[PDB]
């Protein structure tokens, strides 16, 4: 196709600045575009997913979501690409995510409450427009029944839009459209007396059954895509960008204050879960000595720091000789800094590739507590970190869902006042330390003056 | 004591009264014999106290032979399933499935004790009736002006209620939720004590604004004077004073009672605005006028809305009573119910008995209307079935 009739296409598409992605984009886009635009979508997602299971107000979703939808996927722009980049995002992650039921729930969810979030933001003759773009009633129709229609819709005006004089209650109300729809359709709007029914047919509120249509209908096209997966199976270059997309949604600093009381309340379970290890038996297997030293090199530690922490944790016991540390295990520890071989600076493991890890056995100390750990275990120390019982019910539910990362902030949420990664952790956790810290020494200042 | 009708007095009304082919056509939908009725579950309950379930019948004489040879007190309709009910013991519990039944609605006179004084316990008459019959009038009003429901019929339950049978394919055809979701529209009396204030959601909806308008002129003449239930002060003090939603207006109320009893409903009313207007001075008067009327209001729909049994309507597998059944108590006729209704003209067995040892007939009997009248029901049931069968054959071309 033409550049120019592309252009086209899409600009008869885009009429509204909302759509309900009806029609499969067409064009040529980059392997850069393809994984940037879906990772972009698909953090927007899961910041709506992390606001969602923490009850928070749409109000406060919304103004959480704004300045992301400035970064990532801006909304409301006149640009062709920034639309293109919304269209090819939406695909890109319904063919991540047809996959599985649980995944094609979620991804629904979500790409709904996106919908609805993205239509309160639009102005109200957008919004009449979208929906032009389900039949509504004559201006007759809407003068007969102008009561009645304004009865049912006044306590939803004003609860919604806080419309609370009357009078602009009424001016919104003659501004207002109505469409006839049979009551079956929106039974859950009639259950609670938002609708008014006559002779059958209800008269609509109307973001709710325009979300309801579009997470039905995006189900079923989820459905269909996911029966032509298979034939795009043969695309070699895809599938891991897809697979990876998939599993996606599940000197200070120095050799001995690693182990101090001040930097060990900041470490996540799985760390300090393999410190306890390390303490305890004096040597940790390949995947915990990696996942540890990867920390460490994250939180500052040094090259010769991290080497002086691992011989030392090693010849605690007397069991190594510092002949068989060196000859076995510092070509490794100096190679998981960049030292050795191609130099190549390891990034530290991420929440994800922690539990793409293969499952600790006996003996083993790496991956992540919230999925390999026991619930009696896990509440064991729950409660040792001074978690009230509900709090510890509420992480036990997360972790009970596969959610181990919703957990992981929970924890961390309770224990200090969405985390994906053990050294984000600690850097919230030290800030928050640190601006404790200052607000002590700011008010012990304020306590001497009087 | 009375006794109810006897074993042979069943199998008399089963063998010569019963208007077999009438429900039969009825249920099936069409003239033909259909898998409207060969897959419809019934349920029969004897007077040993027996009940057994998933009976079905192939025919109109079979039908009504089953129902002879078991002799029951009554039977009660099921819904359609995809697999004749009767053959159940052949088949898995998850592969019979309920596809289709009447929207059904009951109502009995249980929730209104309260408020009525011209009978005690579980007896009825003429001026108790009129709450049955406002509550039917205004169930009418929601089903034919805001469901579009054309094809339902009201039948006395044999003592002091009746039940509603809506026979539109679009109701017919309605799931559990939807079936909840009509109910919950029309229950709007969902807290049924008397004793606290309803409290209900303001502005009115339009459905309830219409049935308070339509219940308003009836207020007066039913509740203030023909029952005249707040007559007796500690009756007051019960169901009156907690619709009110201000401390000091129900203690000068009480206060006032106390120093003049037995003043009637109507003069406690009066009262009621007398003393708030007494109370509630200044600026913000006008807001509680406004709080009053609204409680007057809660306790009108309170009294005289139509309060529904609200698990018979939720499911598509419930079972009610067939109409024309005989009420095993008091021997009543299960008749279709008009306009001029009342429970004393509901034909009793016995009367029925009595009438055809004079004329060998049922057309000359007193049964005879209420089964002219279902005649006409059916047929014009029938009639519209067709009708929705020839659009639903144009809407597909
Ligand atoms: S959620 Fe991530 S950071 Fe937290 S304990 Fe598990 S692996 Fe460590």
């Amino acid at each position: 196709s033409s550049s120019e009739e592309e252009k086209k296409l899409y600009a008869r598409l885009y009429e509204s600045k909302l759509s309900f992605y009806d029609l499969p984009p067409q064009g040529e886009i980059t392997l850069e575009q393809f994984e940037i635009w879906a990772i972009d979508r698909l953090k927007i997602l899961l910041e709506i997913e992390s606001c969602l299971s923490r009850n928070k107000s749409i109000k406060e979703i919304e103004t959480i979501i704004k300045p992301q939808f400035q970064k990532l996927l801006p909304f409301n722009t006149e640009s062709l690409e920034d639309r293109k980049k919304d269209y090819y995002s939406h695909f890109i992650l319904r063919l991540c995510f047809c996959r599985s039921k649980e995944l094609r729930e979620k991804f629904v969810r979500a790409e709904t409450f996106l919908f609805k979030i993205r239509f309160n933001m639009l102005t109200s003759t957008d919004q009449t427009k979208f929906v032009q773009s389900l039949q509504f009633i004559s201006n007759e129709e809407k003068a007969e029944l102008s009561h009645q229609l304004y009865q049912t819709v006044s306590a939803s005006l004003q609860f919604q839009l806080n419309l609370n004089e009357e009078h602009q209650r009424k001016q919104y109300f003659q501004q207002e459209k109505f469409i006839k729809l049979p009551f079956e359709n929106v039974i859950e709007l009639v259950g609670n007396r938002l609708v008014f029914l006559k002779d059958g047919y209800a008269y609509l509120q109307q973001l709710n059954l325009l979300s309801n249509e579009f997470a039905s209908k995006l189900n079923q096209e989820l459905i269909k895509t996911y029966q032509y997966l298979p034939r795009l199976n043969e695309d070699d270059r895809l599938l891991p960008i897809l697979n990876h997309l998939s599993s996606g949604y599940t000197d200070e600093i120095n050799a001995q204050s690693v182990w101090s009381e001040e930097i060990s309340s900041n470490y996540p379970l799985c760390i300090k879960n393999l410190m306890e290890g390390l303490k305890k038996n004096h040597h940790l297997r390949y995947y915990g000595r990696q996942q540890l030293s990867l920390f460490l090199k994250g939180i500052g530690l040094s090259a010769d720091e991290a080497l002086k922490f691992w011989s030392e944790a090693f010849t605690r016991n007397g069991n190594m000789t510092m002949e068989k540390f060196n000859k076995e295990y510092r070509y490794s520890f100096r190679h998981n800094y960049g030292l050795e071989g191609n130099r190549i600076n390891y990034k530290p493991w991420d929440c994800h590739t922690i539990l793409s890890k293969p499952r600790p056995g006996r003996g083993d100390y790496h991956g992540c507590p919230f999925r390999d750990w026991s619930h009696e275990r896990l509440s064991a120390e729950l409660r040792s970190m001074k978690l009230t019982q509900a709090q510890i019910i509420s992480v036990l539910d997360s972790c009970q869902k596969g959610e181990y990362t919703i957990a992981c902030t929970k924890v961390f949420e309770m224990t200090h006042n969405h985390i994906a990664h053990p050294n984000l952790y600690f850097e919230r956790s030290r800030q928050l330390q640190k601006k404790q810290q200052k607000l002590e020494k700011e008010k012990l200042f304020n306590n001497g003056n009087h | 004591k009375t006794n109810g009708p006897s074993s042979s007095d069943m199998e008399y009304y089963y063998k010569s009264l019963y208007p077999f082919k009438h429900i039969f056509n009825w249920l099936n939908h069409s003239p033909k014999p259909s898998r409207d009725m060969i897959n419809r579950e019934f349920a029969m309950a004897f007077r040993s106290g027996a009940y057994k379930r998933y009976n079905s019948f192939n025919s109109v004489q079979d039908f009504k032979a089953q129902i002879e040879k078991a002799n029951p007190d009554r039977f009660e309709i099921g819904a359609i399933y995809n697999k004749p009910p009767r053959e159940r013991d052949t088949l898995l519990k998850s592969e019979l499935k309920a596809l289709e039944k009447e929207l059904v609605f009951d109502i009995d006179m249980d929730d209104y004790d309260a408020f009525r004084t011209c009978c005690s316990g579980a007896q009825v008459c003429s001026k108790c009736w009129k709450f049955i019959s406002l509550a039917m009038k205004i169930t009418n009003t929601a089903l034919r002006e805001d469901f579009g429901y054309k094809d339902f019929i009201w039948v006395f339950s044999g003592r002091r209620g009746a039940h509603c049978w809506v026979s539109d394919k679009r109701a017919r055809a309605l799931t559990d939720v939807q079936r909840r979701n009509v109910l919950d529209y029309v229950n709007v009396i969902r807290d049924r004590n008397t004793d606290k204030r309803l409290a209900l959601k303001r502005p009115y909806h339009p459905h309830l604004a219409r049935s308070l308008e339509q219940l308003k002129p009836f207020f007066v003449s039913i509740m203030l004077e023909e029952q005249n239930p707040w007559e007796d002060d500690q009756h007051a003090i019960q169901t009156l004073l907690p619709a009110l939603y201000d401390k000091q207006l129900i203690d000068s109320l009480k206060k006032y009672w106390l120093d003049n009893p037995r003043r009637s409903s109507k003069e406690k009313w009066n009262d009621i605005d007398q003393i708030a207007t007494s109370l509630f001075k200044g600026p913000k008067q006008d807001s509680h006028i406004i709080k009053l009327r609204e409680c007057k209001e809660d306790l009108v729909l309170m009294t005289l809305y139509p309060k529904l049994d609200v698990e018979v309507t939720k499911q598509t597998i419930h079972l009610l009573k067939a109409p024309f059944c005989i009420h095993p108590a008091t021997g009543n006729v299960c008749v279709p119910i008009d306009e001029s209704f009342a429970p004393e003209k509901a034909p009793k067995l016995i009367d029925l008995q009595t009438e055809m040892e004079k004329n060998n007939d049922v057309s000359l009997t007193a049964l005879q209307p209420f089964i002219n009248q279902f005649q006409a029901y059916v047929s014009s049931l029938l009639k519209n079935e067709l009708g929705s069968v020839k659009r639903e054959r144009e809407d597909d071309d």
